[PDB]
RNA sequence: UGUACAACGGGGUAUUGUAAGCAGUAGAGUAGCCUGUUGUUACGAUCUGCUGAGAUUAAGCCUUUGUUGUCUGAUUUGU
RNA sequence: GCAGUCAAGCGACAUUGCUAUGUCGGCUCUUCCUAUCAUACCGAAGCAGAAUUCGGUAAGCGUUGGAUUGUUCACCCACUAAUAGGGAACGUGAGCUGGGUUUAGACCGUCGUGAGACAGGUUAGUACCCUACUGAUGAAUGUUACCGCAAUAGUAAUUGAACUUAGUACGAGAGGAACAGUUCAUUCGGAUAAUUGGUUUUUGCGGCUGUCUGAUCA
RNA sequence: AUAACGAGAUUCCCACUGUCCCUAUCUA
RNA sequence: GUGAACAGCCUCUAGUUGAUAGAAUAAUGUAGAUAAGGGAAGUCGGCAAAAUAGAUCCGUAACUUCGGGAUAAGGAUUGGC
């Protein structure tokens, strides 16, 4: 577990996103937030400077694993281009002509399963399994739609906004089979996907994050 | 909040010196908080507005002497006014010290009037609102609105209720004592 | 950069020029100029309006489908971006083109054969018709 | 710029003055909302406070929820409904103007948002992003 | 009193009066620094406005929210052709100010500049310089000792040019003098430079160049008697005011018993001399060059001129300028570019702009296509084709 | 008295929207002759092909390898 | 203020208990003063940071949108760096508004035998002259034309935010900054149609109704 | 000695709109 | 002729071409209009403008002197062959 920030925003999964192969951040600012993910990734996975349709939130924009790399419509062909020169033949991309744009907050996936927003269609359902190649289930928190911003997944385990019911609680771990933690994030924020960004090895939070948070986050996804 | 200032607090002070005697002509609907046709020493009359004053003056001279009216802006000065070279009437512009049930603010200007049908409904039993009109056993008072406007025709363009006149309506007769209400003593 | 295809006719919209609208369905519509955007917030039918695009596929003015429009199309899965791929597609995007003005040129004879006919015809019963004014003339 | 922007503010065309009733776009039970002010506009002689998408602004809810009826909280603007200069090169205006109620932290009263967001407003403001499950 | 309440004046007071300029010609106040330890150089030139364009550049502003995008804006084009030197005047510092000493010109000058000093030319005998001519020659001494007297005593050297207004396509046929201050290298060297220039024409690329900052300064668009409403942006009367509603009601106070020079009355509105400064240069062209308008991100054999041609103006032709903003004055007016007149460091002057693609449509209309030929393909065969 | 100027005309660029006329085994349907059961000949708003056709194009758009016409009308100015 | 208190000078400073009878108001406009609300620069304050109080020069700029008073009385919401106080016949009727005040009609209360009056409340009401200013011609300078200097007059930019500094100095904790560098925006000012919005007498192109040219076209 | 009706006096709601934000264009 | 109408417009019989005019379309005015988003936030005050306007069908509340409200309100249609 490390502590970092963006430019002032304490929502790092918002500007940035961390798989178990690649990591994605905005370009604005400065390099202090890229240089936080060097510091612990160095360069053994790639690291790009990337936008998505001109905005900084790439992180709630874009969905994907190790296997594939998902963008919305409005990304242009140079940010594509850009995204598919910076990246390992081993990572699809793959653009997506799906209604609703956000990929980051609709669909939370890790390696092997993925939840996606109930209004997707069918088609593009398929798509994301089949570039992604997980199982993909229709499913909301406790009521909450947007499964991409409400949720953190990974191999190791998930983490939950903390409103999520028990019967909800067990009902998703027993779908995502991995364990699942109802908590919050950046000192009592309820947006636990767009709050921090997570893979099997490194989590990355923001500075509000306080100390139980963070105990419970490396607790939960093994980190330690 | 209206019906007080400076203008109309003198007002009070003016007659109070200029009678010498106050006789409590307060609303009897609550006691714990008069027709023209049927019922020198100044006598000033105070109460809030709406109360009877006007009309107490009017009913002792049998006669349309003052203004009356439900609105509560009768009048912002008052008048001497005498019967029988015995004793004369004053009365203050009534004055409320620092709402909508009682005879203070005008049901006209205020702009949220739907909150207020709660208010009503507390007071009464749902049987003496439901003499008033006889519409249909209402719940969720909103819903009572609609169907009221529907019952009078007060429908906006397209054909929805007009809640928001239905309610001013409502409060507006309820200013005139068409839906019986009392304090308990 | 990305040159949009109008809605309402399929012209090229350069960056910069006409309008888009988005609804609530989540999706955008994009007018080269004022009139088609006009023409579409009346409701009109496209497919009913001889100036655009639209009425001439449907009405087979032009050539719907041909091969040289498959090569066009939205490119969902990048590409690496290879020198040599570059100069190859700068050429073979000026050989489609000009196959493809060919094509349409050819269609456009194939469209307009027979007025000959149908002129030398009419010309043959206005002459017919017209003996005294011939005689006058001469 | 209030608190909860992470970044400068593009100059967009005025599309709600003070009083412009703007649709809601959250799951907080407020259907409309009546703009009294616009946070961080410099008021000058003659000229009525106006906001654009993106902005943060006063309002009081007027219909839906009456819990949320005469109180006044800070609310974002997610559709302008007027043509504004996106920097990309196109002018694009909203079906409809609309609007979300938030806290000035930036805390998204809502749990989601409906409909389209805006791209200058999900962007400058995080949380709207993170509510919102369709930008532009 | 107070009026109650606070208001900022109608208008900058420093811009009076707004009187209609003297000439088209906006002439030029001040010249740069004339630092004498670079080489001898032009400090403006002179064009022609030929209308507007816009340009998508990739900002590479660092710090900005546009970082790395794509930001389409407007860019002005002026049409430049080289200038040619046809003369040379020193100036010696005096107590009452900067005096001409002499001028010295050419051996031979185009009709274009013995056109300017005419008025019934086609009337005229044409004898502008009949003796100066026999005076250059059989001695070659005349013009040298001018060249010594300015030599000696001049401070600052201005170098008469002329615009080739024929290469234009405008039909006024008649060239623009002006006085160009020479930087660089001594007075000595200036007029040595000068010297060897008689007859000869100067290009633009050499006296400016990509990314550089220039101010433009030339006269504004005019628009005759203008009401005050307009002239000064007055508040308009409610309606139906008495003895008009489109004027400023009251005029001043009954002490002083004057109006107010600056109580902003209604009078002519434009064709007013202004400076305008920090304009970045986006693109020089060259009319030698085909596919002016081309760039590396498009590749299209195009030139900058709009399908069809500019608006009230012809096809450049020539060299040209591309400018970001707008520039005063309308198109086909003459207009003077100068350099940013002090040592400008800010960002925006170190940036790099590499265009990225040119709009070259129709500005007759609401222009769909760049070329002909994409208009012909899209379109296709038509019936005058066959 | 010549890359001289003006009126037209040809192109480029734009605006609108498919012109008159012709023919139709399209055309809800209604009528003479006949003798069906796609009868034929008549009326028939519209539609189809010539036909992205037709019209305007500077009065403050660009160009002109063409046609026609024009190029000594009065006054004033001196160290 | 009342009634005392002592005393350098010829009674200073300090010291003892309590304590509306008027019509002016508002929209635009220009200018001026500082007794400085905000912005620049500084000193003293328990200034550890942050925030804040007072004091010194400084008027360039900025000093608002609204519930609501006819109003003289004058109170609240919100934004903003702040929403400071005044003058120019408490400027501004041949500028507007007559809003309020004030004719001729009329309604209600008091008095008056009466006509009428009010302590009173309501209703409806009739520059084309000179100069200054803003723009614009002009004879005389041997003639015309071009390019120039500048005596002089005016003058403008304005304010807040965002990254880095830096969660760093400071700080037990809460929290929390400088400077320099970089990026936008608020108000104001000068330009201009590149793109988009707006106008249609281009009566430019199409359609629609009444009517007329015998029908079509026009 | 209170229904209808009103160029009677005042308050409020829907539509609406250049009164305004903020003014711009055209025709005689 | 259109139209319920001698409402509004064109035409036939009949009667007129009489209002000083030539050039331009500067500001400001007189008369008539259009306008992106808000829809009274302007003003002493919805002052002016605007909005519905004819015909066919559904439907039409409180009050009431039962005669009225009433064309209440609010909704669906309007061309051609
Ligand atoms: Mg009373």
């Amino acid at each position: 577990a490390t502590r970092t920030q963006f430019e002032n925003s304490n929502e790092i999964g918002v500007f940035s996103k961390l798989t178990n192969t690649y990591c994605l951040v905005a370009v604005g600012g400065s390099e202090n937030f890229y240089s936080a993910f060097e510091a612990e990734l160095g360069d053994a996975i790639p690291i790009v400077h990337t936008t998505i349709a001109g905005t900084r939130i790439i992180g709630r924009m874009t969905a994907g694993n190790r296997r594939g790399l998902l963008v919305p419509t409005q990304t242009t062909d140079q940010e594509l281009q850009h995204l598919r020169n910076s990246l390992p033949d081993s990572v699809k991309i793959q653009r997506v002509e799906e209604r609703l744009s956000a990929l980051g907050n609709v669909i939370c996936c890790n390696d092997y399963v993925a939840l996606v927003h109930p209004d997707i269609d069918r088609e593009t359902e398929e798509l994301i399994s089949d570039v992604l190649g997980v199982e993909v289930f229709r499913q909301t928190i406790s009521g909450n739609i947007l499964v991409g911003s409400y949720c953190s997944l990974s191999n190791q385990g998930g983490l939950v906004h903390p409103q999520t019911s028990v019967q909800d609680q067990e009902e998703l771990s027993s779908l995502l089979q991995v364990p699942l933690v109802a908590g919050t994030v950046n000192r009592g924020s309820s947006v636990v996907g767009a709050g921090m960004v997570v893979n099997d090895y490194l989590a990355v939070t923001g500075l509000d994050t306080t100390a139980p948070e963070l105990s419970v986050i490396e607790s939960i996804f093994r980190l330690q | 909040s209206k019906g007080q200032s400076k203008r109309i607090w003198n007002e009070l002070y003016k007659v109070i010196d200029s009678s010498d005697v106050v006789i409590h002509v307060l609303d009897a609907r609550d006691p714990l908080g008069a027709s023209i046709t049927n019922s020198q020493i100044s006598v000033g009359f105070i109460g809030y507005p709406n109360t009877g004053k006007s009309s107490i003056i009017n009913t002792l001279r049998k006669k349309k002497v003052c203004q009356v009216a439900p609105i509560p802006g009768e009048t912002k000065v008052w008048q001497y006014i005498t019967l029988m070279k015995r004793i004369f009437l004053i009365d203050c512009p009534g004055i409320v010290p620092p709402i909508l049930f009682r005879g203070v603010v005008r049901v006209e200007h205020v702009t949220h009037p739907e909150q207020y049908i709660p208010g009503v409904l507390k007071r009464c039993q749902v049987k003496h609102l439901e003499r008033t009109y006889e519409i249909s056993g209402w719940k969720d008072a909103t819903e009572f609105i609609e169907i009221l406007a529907r019952k009078q025709g007060r429908l906006l363009k397209g054909g929805e209720p007009d809640e928001s006149g239905v309610s001013k309506q409502i409060l507006n007769d309820f200013n005139r004592g068409k839906i019986p209400w009392f304090v308990l003593p | 950069m990305r040159i949009y295809q109008c809605h309402f006719c399929s012209s090229p919209c350069y960056p910069g020029h006409g309008i888009m609208f988005v609804r609530n369905d989540a999706k955008e519509f994009r007018f080269c100029r004022s009139k088609c955007h006009k023409a579409f917030k009346q409701r009109r039918n496209p497919r009913k309006l001889k100036w655009t695009k639209a009425f001439r596929k449907a009405a087979g003015k032009e050539l719907a489908v041909d091969s040289t429009l498959t090569f066009a199309q939205r490119r969902n899965v990048p590409v690496r971006y290879n020198r040599e791929l570059v100069a190859t597609t700068l050429k073979a995007m000026a050989r489609i083109e000009e196959i493809r003005q060919k094509r349409e040129r050819a269609f456009y004879k194939n469209r307009m054969r027979g007025n000959k006919e149908k002129d030398f015809l009419r010309d043959k019963k206005l002459v017919e018709s017209n003996p005294e004014l011939l005689r006058i003339r001469e | 710029s209030g608190n909860g922007a992470q970044g400068t503010k593009f100059r967009i065309s005025l599309g709600l003055p003070v009083g412009a009733i703007m649709n809601c776009a959250d799951n907080s039970g407020a259907r409309n909302l009546y703009i009294i002010a616009v946070k961080g506009s410099g008021s000058r002689l003659n000229r009525l406070p106006a906001a654009s998408l993106g902005d943060m602004v006063m309002a009081t809810v007027k219909k839906g929820k009456p819990e949320l009826r005469k109180k006044v909280m800070p609310a974002i603007v997610v559709r302008q409904a007027k043509s504004w200069r996106r920097r990309d090169g196109v002018f694009l205006y909203f079906e409809d103007n609309a609007g979300v109620i938030a806290n000035p932290k930036g805390e998204m009263k809502g749990s989601a948002i409906t409909g389209p967001v805006g791209k200058e407003c999900a962007d400058l403001w995080p949380r709207v992003a993170s509510n919102s499950g369709v930008v532009v | 009193s107070h009026r109650k309440y606070e208001a900022p004046r109608h208008g900058h007071l420093g811009f009076l009066p707004r009187k209609r300029a003297a000439s088209i010609r906006a002439r030029v106040k001040a010249f740069p620094k004339d630092d004498r330890s670079k080489p001898v150089a032009l400090t403006s030139f002179l064009g022609y406005k030929a209308g507007m364009t816009t340009i998508v550049r990739d900002l590479d502003r660092p710090g900005s929210k546009f970082h790395k995008r794509e930001v389409v804006e407007a860019v002005t084009v002026v049409d430049t052709p080289p200038v040619v030197v046809v003369g040379v005047v020193g100036y010696v510092e005096t107590p009452r100010g900067l005096r001409s000493l002499t001028t010295v010109w050419a051996e031979h000058l185009s009709d274009e500049v013995k056109r300017r000093f005419y008025k019934n030319w086609y009337k005229s005998k044409k004898k502008a310089f009949t003796k100066y001519s026999a005076k250059y020659a059989q001695d070659g001494a005349g013009i040298e000792r001018e060249l010594a007297r300015i030599k000696k005593y001049a401070s600052v050297v201005r170098v008469l040019v002329h615009t080739q207004i024929r290469k234009t396509p405008l039909a006024q046929k008649k060239a623009h003098l002006a006085e160009i201050q020479l930087n660089g290298g001594s007075i000595s060297e200036k007029v040595d430079w000068a010297r060897e220039h008689f007859e000869k024409t100067v290009a633009v690329d050499s006296v400016f160049e990509q990314n550089e900052m220039i101010d433009a300064i030339a006269v504004t668009k005019g628009h005759g008697f203008e009401g005050v409403t307009h002239r000064w942006g007055t508040k308009k009367l409610p309606r139906k005011t008495h003895r008009g509603l489109r004027k400023v009601a009251c005029i001043g106070a009954w002490h002083p018993a004057h109006v107010m020079w600056s109580v902003a009355r209604a009078g002519q509105r434009g064709y007013h001399s202004r400076t305008s400064i920090n304009h970045k240069i986006y693109r020089v062209g060259k009319g030698d060059d085909e596919a002016n308008g081309a760039t590396s991100f498009d590749r299209t054999k195009k030139t900058i001129t709009p399908m069809g041609g500019f608006v009230h103006y012809g096809e450049i032709k020539n060299d040209f300028i591309m400018v970001k903003g707008c520039i005063p004055g309308n198109r086909k007016r003459i207009v003077t570019l100068r350099k940013s007149l002090y040592t400008n460091t800010s960002r925006k002057a170190l940036e790099e702009v590499s265009l990225k693609w040119i709009d070259t449509a129709s500005k007759f209309g609401k222009g769909r296509f760049q070329t002909p030929a994409e208009k012909h393909a899209f379109m296709g065969t038509l019936k005058k084709d066959l």
